[PDB]
């Protein structure tokens, strides 16, 4: 949790990184989304791309993005250390992120944190010896009505209970892909035990349209 | 022709459009407090020491950044203004280290002086303070970054004046840190100037370190001969010895900067 | 037959690491030419 | 006039695929009435569209609640040579708020159509949809929905066949609540730290890439096509005067059935919780406090919750605000000081650090609130904390600073005896 860089044998400007040819084509499309003369707007998406290819951001990757976009390296470092989704240390294969802000706290997200810690034998902020799971607390993930919820890599797992989360870790260790979403009865954000709205057939085109178009 | 009339504490003054509230106060000889604003740097508006009341406006405005509007009355000394300064000074000093006796800025420090003139006379902060690691940026500027107040003057000067995009802020929140992220030296021919524009003892002259105090120096206004520009300088001496070189403002020559060889 | 009992947003169960950027690459043939500020960058 | 509000009907619900029970892709969206007579709306001109939005009484759904037709009309002016843009705020970062998430993934074509309709009103050439980076799957749904519209001619060149060129770009965030702030969002698009800008200039003059920009919430833009189709008067027939239309509500916390639901504005808070959320856990009598509009709004105790209505003007009178309309419910088992202390901890982690009162003040408030949770303080410190919050409020660059102060003030305003009691317990234990 430090915001200074000290070169180490596995993280220095000579650490091998470079985009694959497939990613170099994705980068071209990213840059075309912005006006000519404002290529620096691509810093966030291109940095994220480097992390998706590599899993984390060595300083060499930051320099590579700076070189590609012709942006001073410090301006890339500033972005990398501001946004919390960028990993400047290697993380596990599965980055478990437990929301602990108040709405999730009110639904016993602490029990979810306990279940993950007891099952994995690690503490918040640590990685397992096998380097499969890294566990952190995060702020509201925009799924508060489905609390308690966690994010693992790109997926949300919601309305959790200590049992449900323990199963998901079993599925990940075994190599399977657990389907995202609520683990209770419901499918998304509707009230449990039956809809209280949107029960009628949706109205079709042209319904209630004002005269004169 | 296009000058507009504004009032500073009820005193009319005619100012060009685009003039900020801070610049309007200057015209009547009132200097608004500031930390992040430097007239030769880009406007930042982040320290909030320049907050000033506009009559009938419920919100204090940042004087350094807010353009004046015709008929505005700036209350530079209202209780609303004075309370804003006290609140900001209190936040500025909450984590600042108790370093004045060992800090080279002592005696010519804008934080000290504005705390005296515009802040409260005591603390109500009952927590532990932040402490930051120092960073080595070369043999000329010593960094004691726990004193930094995150005004970003050094960043803007390095980017705009010196044309070096090496300084920046990393992290965010209370943990936001000014520096180079990596181990880098800020070795520009104009680097030493960031000692002058840093309002606090975060950036100080390494050669000058610990040798004098401001009140005991004699200022000899003189000229630089290290090149052919003829930069106006102040030769600081004490008890018959030259202690340091400072810039002297000359708009048509060196503005308020000197080169590192001159310094 | 109107069915209000099944979740119909199950495609994202099969999204992968490059789905978003692959779609962005796919969309590139549809975009209008970008405007220009007249220089390569503010540093030019 | 109408005197009671609520009991909205499905016939009059804008977001009809709120629960993902129907197809979210173009085929489903069209059958539900999206993209219908979009060409007619575009050929009626910006002044007609802004008038429809002006007459609808729509107010910003992002939190500030600023009237939308008036705000959008700032772009209604001749071009000076720069391009014009509509930035759509899909950051959805306010704790308790998840309404925008359902719109993006289940009704993406309403947002995409809203982008074009609102973009036409402002004369914008494209829309950038800034969606938080943690919504990867929702962002992929949106790009799929955007691709279908491009392939149907509904956007891009000659959009809908109206002779109007409009692009819809999706740009993802990287983890920062402060990038929901309008100007901090713009700096993020430009590839900088998400630090807000001072105003002036206002975005309608100097926005993204230095160009005229309007930042609109996802919900604000998603309902815009329907208001144009069904008319502003239809939308204005809902909710109290100046509090018009249908609102998305998130009821979370200590309810039996936490959910997102669309309900008429000015619905009573009590009715909303009982009707849709199944009521407070342990009975309505087990209610302690409610945060009515997301974490930034001050809480209210059970007594106020009894009769308060859910709209901008009603909640301002209760010394709070509608905010994002995210209702966080706390029953009597809650440690209220701990619950509010966790929100101040959230603002501490989300402050961009740019400006002094929030960079230093919020962290100071967090350190004090942590001691209040344990009672390791003195009663005189309560008034000190109130004064500190007032030094942050109205002195910062952006409204995150105000949003950190208000929860603290709400706790002190309604639960001061709880704070003093905890200090009494701590003092007598170490006595
Ligand atoms: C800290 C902070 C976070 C915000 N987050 C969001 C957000 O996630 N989504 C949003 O629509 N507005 C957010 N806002 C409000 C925006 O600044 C802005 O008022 C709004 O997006 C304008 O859109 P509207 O007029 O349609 O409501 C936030 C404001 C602040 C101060
Ligand atoms: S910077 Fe100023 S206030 Fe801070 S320790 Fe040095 S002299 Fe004292
Ligand atoms: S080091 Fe000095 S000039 Fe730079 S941000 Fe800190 S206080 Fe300001
Ligand atoms: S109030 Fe906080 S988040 Fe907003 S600009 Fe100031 S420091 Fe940044
Ligand atoms: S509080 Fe956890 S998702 Fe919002
Ligand atoms: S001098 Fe104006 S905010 Fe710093
Ligand atoms: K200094």
């Amino acid at each position: 949790a430090l915001f200074v860089h000290r070169d180490t044998p596995e993280n220095n400007p000579e650490t091998p990184f470079d985009f694959t040819p497939e990613n170099y084509k994705r980068i071209e499309a990213i840059v075309k989304n912005y006006p000519e003369g404002h290529k620096a707007a691509a810093v966030l998406p291109v940095l994220d791309l480097a992390q998706r290819q590599n899993g984390w951001l060595p300083i060499s990757a930051m320099n590579k993005v700076a070189e590609i976009l012709q942006v001073p390296p410090m301006r890339v470092y500033e972005v990398a250390t501001f946004y919390t989704m960028y990993n400047r240390k290697p993380v596990g294969k599965y980055h478990i992120q437990v929301c602990t802000t108040t709405p999730c706290m009110l639904r016993n997200s602490d029990s979810i944190l306990e279940a993950i810690q007891k099952k994995l034998g690690i503490k918040v902020g640590e990685t397992t010896p096998d380097k499969l799971f890294t566990l952190i607390e995060v702020e509201c993930l925009g799924a508060c009505v489905n609390a308690p919820m966690v994010q693992i890599n790109d997926n949300y797992y919601e309305d959790l209970t200590p049992k449900d989360i323990e199963e998901i870790i079993d599925e990940l260790k075994a190599g399977k892909i657990p389907k995202p979403g609520p683990r209770s009865g419901r499918f998304s954000c509707e009230p449990a035990g039956g809809l209280t709205s949107l029960t009628e057939p949706p109205k079709g085109p042209g319904f209630g349209v004002q005269a004169g178009l | 022709s296009n000058l507009i009339e504004v009032f500073v504490d009820g005193q009319s003054v005619m100012v060009e459009p685009g003039t900020t509230v801070l610049q309007a106060c200057e015209k009547v000889g009132m200097q608004i407090p500031r930390f992040c604003y430097h007239e030769r740097l880009s406007v930042a508006g982040n320290c909030r020491m320049c907050l000033v009341e506009i009559e009938k406006a419920p919100k204090v405005v940042a004087a350094c950044a807010m353009p004046v509007m015709k008929g505005w009355n700036i209350l530079t000394n209202s209780e609303k203004t004075k309370k804003a300064r006290e609140g900001v000074m209190e936040f500025l000093l909450a984590n600042h280290p108790l370093d004045c006796p060992i800090c080279d800025q002592g005696g010519e420090c804008d934080l000290q002086d504005q705390s005296m003139m515009f802040g409260s006379d005591r603390s109500r902060f009952l927590e532990g303070k932040r402490a930051v690691e120092d960073k080595n940026i070369g043999p000329l500027v010593k960094t004691i970054m726990t004193r930094c107040i995150q005004c970003t003057r050094c960043i803007r000067f390095a980017s705009e004046i010196a044309g070096v995009d090496d300084l920046g802020t990393t992290g965010r929140g209370n943990d936001m840190q000014v520096g180079t992220y990596i181990e880098k030296m800020f070795m520009s021919e104009l680097s030493g100037n960031i000692i002058d524009i840093c309002p606090v003892g975060a950036l100080t002259s390494k050669p000058y370190a610990f040798t004098a105090r401001p009140w005991e120096t004699r200022k000899t206004e003189s000229i630089d001969v290290m090149d052919a520009v003829g930069s106006n300088i102040v030769v600081s001496t004490r008890t018959g010895e030259v202690m340091r070189i400072l810039p002297r403002m000359h708009e048509d020559i060196n503005e308020e900067w000197i080169s590192d060889k001159t310094r | 037959p109107f069915d209000n009992t099944t979740y119909k947003n199950l495609q994202h169960h099969d999204y992968s690491t490059y789905t978003f950027l692959d779609l962005n690459l796919d969309l590139s043939k549809f975009r209008m030419p970008q405007p220009s500020s007249g220089r390569e960058s503010p540093r030019h | 006039k109408k005197t009671s509000f609520g009991s909205l009907k499905d016939e009059d619900r804008i977001f009809t695929n709120l629960y993902g029970r129907h197809d979210w892709r173009l085929k489903g969206a069209q059958s539900r009435g999206d993209w219908y007579k979009t060409k007619e709306i575009l050929l009626k001109g910006p002044d007609w569209i802004l008038g429809e939005v002006k007459t609808s009484g729509l107010r910003g759904r992002g939190g500030a609640g600023f009237p939308t037709g008036l705000k959008w009309s700032f772009m209604n002016k001749p071009s000076d040579g720069r391009p014009k843009y509509l930035v759509v705020n899909a950051d959805e970062g306010e704790p308790g708020t998840c309404k925008d998430r359902e719109i993006i993934r289940h009704d993406p074509h309403k947002l995409v159509e809203g982008c074009l309709v609102g973009g036409r009103a402002m004369g914008a050439r494209a829309a950038y949809i800034y969606i938080r980076g943690e919504f990867y799957n929702e962002a992929s749904n949106l790009q799929v929905a955007i691709r279908e519209a491009y392939e149907a001619g509904l956007i891009g060149k000659n959009a809908c066949g109206s002779g109007y060129d409009f692009d819809v770009f999706v740009v993802r965030g990287a983890g920062a609540y402060i990038c929901g702030e309008e100007t901090a969002l713009i700096e993020s698009i430009e590839g900088k730290q998400g630090k807000p800008r001072l105003k002036p200039p206002f975005p309608a003059d100097v926005g993204v890439f230095g160009c005229p920009t309007t930042v609109a919430n996802v919900e604000t833009v998603a309902v815009s096509p329907t208001i144009c189709r069904r008319g502003g008067a239809w939308f204005a027939s809902f909710g109290r005067e100046r509090n018009s239309g249908t609102k998305l509500f998130n009821i979370s916390g200590h309810v039996n059935n936490p959910c997102t639901v669309e309900e008429e504005m000015s619905v009573p808070l009590k009715e909303l919780i009982e009707k849709h959320a199944g009521g407070v856990t342990g009975g309505w009598d087990n209610l302690l406090a409610v945060i009515p509009g997301g974490s930034s709004t001050p809480l209210i105790p059970k007594s106020v919750c009894e009769t308060v209505l859910m709209d901008f003007d009603a909640l301002i009178q209760a010394q709070t605000g509608l905010g994002t309309a995210a209702v966080i419910v706390m029953d009597r088992s809650t440690d209220i000081v701990k619950a509010i202390a966790r929100l101040i901890e959230f603002y501490k982690h989300e402050s961009c650090g740019q400006c002094t009162p929030c960079r230093e003040g919020v962290d100071w408030m967090n350190k004090v609130m942590a001691r209040f949770v344990r009672g390791d303080a003195r009663p005189a410190e309560i008034d000190s904390l109130w004064e500190i919050s007032k030094q942050i409020e109205g002195h910062t660059i952006c409204a995150l600073g105000d949003g950190a102060a208000w929860p603290v003030q709400g706790l002190i305003r309604h639960f001061r005896p709880e704070l003093e009691e905890r200090m009494q317990q701590f003092a007598q234990q170490h006595q």
